[PDB]
DNA sequence: GGGCTACATGACGGCGAATA
DNA sequence: TATTCGCCGTGTACCTCTCCTAGCCC
RNA sequence: CGGAGAGGUA
């Protein structure tokens, strides 16, 4: 087999388009607005923190207009793959899980339960899986042997 | 809101941990002296966090802080405790409330009416600002705990069960914070 | 001698996650 | 909950005929 | 030695 280096990251259109998204429950994102952060068209803050922007945030062009207007040091605001791959690497794992475990039997809502289980079993499966959230993000390309796809 | 005019705010925290108290906190805002960027404590940095603990304290017209310690949530179990937390909480308060909201679905027993508020914390300030003590306080026991405690690592986990906090328990055994009530515990014991 | 650009619509059903 | 809109897929084995990606200069 | 379009036999 082969490789291609790729200056930059680009999602996976499987993990992306799984319908359900499994990146995007698993990020507790709509798939509307992951699917409009991708491309450029739009922006999302990269775990900054400041008075308003807080972890996650999509801001259009107009927002991140006023928002880079006096400060603009500490919170950082990335778009694109290189931003998503970096949220999925700076999420915690164990402690997240821990959370909406509590959040399962204090609920009284059911459409809620249900949408709280269901991402809370992925988060297990994905722990005991011996896989990283970041490896979703494909950087390196593989190329299919000459033969396989001959002339 | 109630048509009255001093509201108190309740949260809890600390349901979850195998170890130390179930913390609660009261919060009665000053309407002259609003805190700006109140929102649940989860969603909040931890320096942002701390922050508000400068002005929340500086600011609310009457805070106070009310625990559970282990051995009453291994008698009591953890709801009757986080409602004896509660209302230690609301009793400490300087100034009495007229009315008092609490984050969840239930209230405890308060001399004064009260109203649960499922998810309180993100849509009511003062349970927003008593979120953000109870949850300031609780993670400053845990790094406590953690400096006399170093091989169970409580500084990270916060006390929760994780896998590393699991491992660490079945090792060491359980020590006299550590919930004697809960699974885990229990197991190790 | 060298490097160099990448137009369709008659579809019958059902289920499911998205909203109304 | 019912309505909308998405994709899911829609038997099998043979026989004959014809027809398929090109683009920049000292 | 691959892929399309048309027609035909059970």
């Amino acid at each position: 087999m082969g490789h291609i280096e790729l200056a930059s990251p680009t999602a996976h259109i499987w993990f992306l388009k799984s319908l359900p998204s499994r990146i995007g429950l698993l990020l507790d994102m709509p798939l509307r607005d992951i699917e409009r952060v991708l491309y450029f068209e739009s922006y999302v803050v990269i775990e900054g923190g400041m008075t308003n922007l807080e972890r996650q945030q999509i801001l259009t062009e107009e927002q991140y207009l006023d928002a880079l207007e006096e400060f603009g040091d500490e919170f950082d605001a990335k778009m694109g793959a290189e931003a998503i791959q970096a949220l999925l690497k700076s999420m915690d794992l164990e402690q997240e899980c821990e959370q909406l475990r509590e959040e399962l039997n204090e609920t009284n809502s059911e459409t809620k339960r249900k949408k709280l289980t269901k991402r809370i079993k992925l988060l297990e499966a994905f722990v005991q899986s011996g896989n990283k959230p970041e490896w979703m993000i494909l950087t390196v390309l593989p190329v299919l042997p000459p033969d396989l796809r001959p002339l | 809101y109630p048509h009255t005019q001093l509201v108190a705010g309740v949260d809890e925290v600390g349901r979850g941990p195998l170890v130390g108290a179930v913390v609660t906190a009261a919060v009665i805002l000053d309407p002259a002296r609003p805190i700006a960027g109140l929102n649940d404590s989860k969603k909040l940095s931890e320096k942002r966090r701390l922050a508000l603990y400068e002005e929340i304290k500086e600011k609310a017209l009457s805070w106070s802080l009310g625990r559970a310690e282990p051995h009453e949530i291994d008698e009591l179990n953890i709801l009757h405790a986080t409602m004896l937390a509660m209302q230690r909480a609301v009793a400490g308060l300087h100034i009495a409330p007229e009315y008092v909201l609490i984050d969840g679905n239930r209230c405890p027993k308060l001399p004064m009416p009260a109203m649960a508020v499922v998810k309180g914390d993100s849509r009511v300030p003062e349970i927003s600002a008593a979120s953000i003590l109870a949850k300031v306080t609780r993670d400053a026991e845990m790094a406590a705990l953690d400096i006399v405690f170093p091989q169970y690592g409580f500084a990270q986990h916060k006390g929760y069960p994780t896998a590393f906090h699991l491992e660490k328990l079945a090792e060491h055994g359980a020590t006299e914070h550590h919930r004697r009530s809960f699974g885990p515990v229990k197991r190790a014991l």
